[PDB]
């Protein structure tokens, strides 16, 4: 495991023991869109800034968006330890550990064109029947490089891949050269 | 290209720059840095990417001076692996590693550029005509013959030879080989390079009048350069030779000296680059980098690149990896020994260890092979009787073995040559001797037929008849 | 996101302008020998910094966060 993965596993474990896992996931999405937009990251980093000013501004940002307290507790502990500079990576791996704990799996269906929602749910049926996740989430990405079909990037993170696409030509022609 | 850089960190010569995520240069892809100098704005220091760190930033060793660079400078990548101008333009000019002229004359044309770091030539087309060369040195033309169209190693300690020997060899062969010459000053002292440049412009090889008439094209990445430049000066010389072997189809003789610097600079940048240290302190990719240089030098069915690298065996560490992997690549190794320059026998080439893949009889001549065998066996006998001589008195060994010791002494003095370029250190005029004359000399010397001359009549002597005359002169001035 | 947080955004950009002045840097670590200042995005390698105590220092190591 990575340090970001450990901290994210802590946050997901607390959001597991307290029945606020979905609210905490939404709160992490809010917090990662906060810790994007560099100047905020630059402020919470830069150890020249005094710790009291940092925690005060963090309290203000907490009471602004109405976060869950244990997630606010998580960011405040991140400020306590010197590991606040990993905050983007921790909030990024939170999605992984949260999907693993709540039991759902992500399948990024990348096709040439946007896909119908019922047929996307059919893709979710299939991916679920090979993975075995409860609420399989499908975030689709329109792509111009593909030609007719689609690619699925289900798995841990990109790990498994099935694609009926320009890869059809690519494999037929890797077997056409035959050297 | 157009990929603006924003240099993140500058840790010594190795600087790592954070490109945008999509547009990222490849490995060994040049990066001209749009930066300011210590005074005055325009200053482009060239960097070649070594690896990609994955945080959108690549690590790039800097070919030029590293000071003055700030964190955050815009840099752009050429997209081409550091193109170097070669061909009919590169003649006569001392060239920088960047691909620039250094001798303050007019800039060259870039109509015949070429990538410096390219694929090695395939084994499918490999010209190997085993043939001997007459360089001029008594010992190295007899004991360790040199393979033209092949690689030659002038190994030695610190100051044993290997640069005066290279100067003598170039003074001999620069006129003999109708093909062009290429000198790669890989980490050699700047004053010896300038001595070489003066010697070349005086000996007609440069011919500064019409600079398109030179039989040579120099490349100097000499000592006073950041370890990027010493990491690629060898490859610049290699690109010039590879053009002269791809296009002009002529047998180009390239000289590299202190090729060990092409491994030392790699070490100095590799330690910084995050790559872990290998054995005694060089880079981990010693073998691959050394091979990536020394494999491009092969006669490749359009011409024959004979090359003479002067490896620097550091502190006479014959087991050091930087010469130990070069002994694998080098055909006609000539291990110069400090212990033989101790007693003044110049050149201090070891008669034993200087060995060649061209001392096979079908390749060299049966008479040549038998005389080289007898000379090397006599010197091995002398080395094995050194300890008996050292302690138990010279006389207490065998009487026939005493004949062998006197013969070995006469041999290991006679294989000393008065060079033309070393006339300043000896005071005696330089003498050139072919292979045939020294062969006939060694015959009568070791045959015991003229075992009556004095020893100093064989030392620092061009030929056997010169030795006989020197014995007359010496015996006359002895009594008189 | 931070639409209502415009005031705290002005506050944090104010704190950044407090700590991040150009040609300026703050000494995180000062070991026996070297120091490790934070900042100096303007500095060149080998440039002489002045420590505002009267102790000159040369900057040989430019890492990402801290200039050594
Ligand atoms: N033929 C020779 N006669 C006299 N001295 C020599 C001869 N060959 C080498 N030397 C001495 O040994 C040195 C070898 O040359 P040098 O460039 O120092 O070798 P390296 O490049 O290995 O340091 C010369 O400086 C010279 O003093």
């Amino acid at each position: 495991d990575s340090t970001a993965s450990r901290y994210a596993s802590a946050l997901a474990d607390v959001a597991d023991v307290t029945g606020t896992l979905e609210a905490t996931n939404s709160d992490v999405e809010k917090l990662i869109r906060i810790f994007s937009e560099e100047p905020v990251y630059y402020f919470f980093a830069n150890p020249v800034i005094s710790i009291d000013n940092k925690r005060s501004v963090l309290d203000e940002i907490i009471t602004t968006s109405g976060l869950q307290p244990h997630t606010a507790n998580f960011i405040n502990i991140l400020i306590d330890s010197e590991r606040i500079n990993l905050v983007k990576e921790i909030l990024n791996e939170f999605e992984d550990v949260f999907n693993k704990i709540t039991g759902t799996e992500v399948a990024v269906v990348t096709s040439v064109v946007k896909l119908e929602n019922d047929h996307l749910a059919q893709i979710a049926k299939g991916v679920q029947k090979i993975t075995g996740a409860k609420n399989v989430r499908i975030k689709t990405v329109i792509d111009p490089s593909l030609v007719a079909g689609f690619t699925i990037r289900y798995g841990n993170e990109g790990s498994k891949l099935v694609d009926m696409s320009v890869k059809k030509q690519l494999e037929e022609i890797a077997a056409q050269l035959e050297m | 290209k157009k990929n603006l850089g924003r240099i993140a960190q500058i840790i010594g010569p190795v600087l790592d720059v954070a490109f945008p995520p999509g547009k990222m240069p490849n490995i060994y892809n040049a990066l001209i840095v749009k930066g300011r100098d210590t005074a005055g704005q325009p200053m482009n220091v060239t960097c070649e990417v070594q690896q990609l760190l994955g945080n959108n930033r690549v690590r790039a060793v800097a070919m030029s001076a590293t000071d003055g660079l700030t964190r955050g400078m815009e840099v752009i990548d050429t997209g081409a692996p550091l193109s170097v101008p070669v061909g009919g333009a590169t003649l006569g000019r001392i060239f920088n590693v960047l691909g620039e002229p250094v001798d303050n004359l007019g800039p060259v044309d870039t109509r015949t550029t070429s990538p410096i770091h390219r694929s090695a030539p395939a084994f499918t087309q490999l010209d190997t005509k085993l043939s001997i060369f007459e360089t001029g040195i008594k010992v190295v033309d007899l004991l360790a013959p040199y393979r033209r169209g092949g690689k030659i190693g002038l190994f030695g300690g610190a100051g044993v030879g290997k640069t005066v020997l290279i100067m003598e060899l170039i003074n001999n062969i620069a006129k003999a080989h109708g093909g062009v010459s290429v000198f790669g000053g890989v980490g050699e002292r700047t004053r010896e390079g300038n001595d070489l440049y003066m010697e070349m412009k005086e000996s007609g090889v440069i011919n500064e009048q019409n600079i398109a008439e030179s039989k040579v094209a120099l490349v100097y990445g000499q000592m006073n350069e950041p370890p990027g430049a010493r990491m690629r000066v060898g490859l610049t010389a290699l690109t010039m030779a590879e053009y002269f072997r791809d296009v002009n189809e002529q047998d180009v003789l390239l000289f590299i000296d202190n090729i060990f610097r092409f491994v030392q600079a790699g070490s100095e940048v590799s330690a910084l680059l995050g790559r872990m240290p290998s054995a005694v302190g060089y880079q981990p990719t010693l073998s691959t980098e050394m091979g990536s240089l020394q494999e491009r030098i092969t006669s490749t069915k359009e011409g024959s690149i004979t090359s003479i690298q002067a490896v620097y065996v550091p502190a006479d560490d014959l087991t050091d990896p930087a010469p130990a992997t070069t002994f694998a690549h080098l055909d006609a190794t000539t291990v110069l020994s400090r212990g033989l320059a101790a007693k003044g026998i110049y050149p201090a080439v070891d008669p034993l260890d200087s060995t060649s893949t061209m001392l096979q009889p079908r390749i060299v001549g049966e008479e040549h092979y038998e005389i080289a065998q007898r000379v090397k066996e006599t010197l091995q006998r002398y080395k094995e009787l050194q300890d008996i001589i050292a302690i138990l008195g010279l006389d207490e060994l065998s009487e026939e073995d005493r004949l062998t010791v006197a013969r070995a002494r006469k041999i290991e003095r006679f294989l000393s040559q008065p060079f033309f370029v070393a006339e300043v250190f000896t005071g005696s005029p330089g003498k050139y001797v072919g292979l045939a004359e020294t062969i006939r000399g060694f015959q009568l010397i070791l045959s015991g037929e003229l075992d009556s001359l004095p020893e100093q009549a064989f030392y620092l002597v061009g030929n056997i008849d010169e030795a006989t005359a020197k014995a007359m002169n010496l015996e006359m001035e002895s009594k008189l | 996101a931070d639409e209502i947080s415009k005031i705290i955004r002005e506050r944090i950009e104010g704190y950044n302008r407090e700590v991040k002045v150009v040609n300026t840097g703050t000494v995180l670590q000062v070991g026996d020998g070297i120091a490790r200042i934070h900042g100096l995005d303007e500095v060149m390698a080998g440039e002489l910094v002045e420590f505002e105590e009267g102790t000159i220092g040369i900057a040989l190591n430019l890492e990402s966060n801290n200039v050594g």
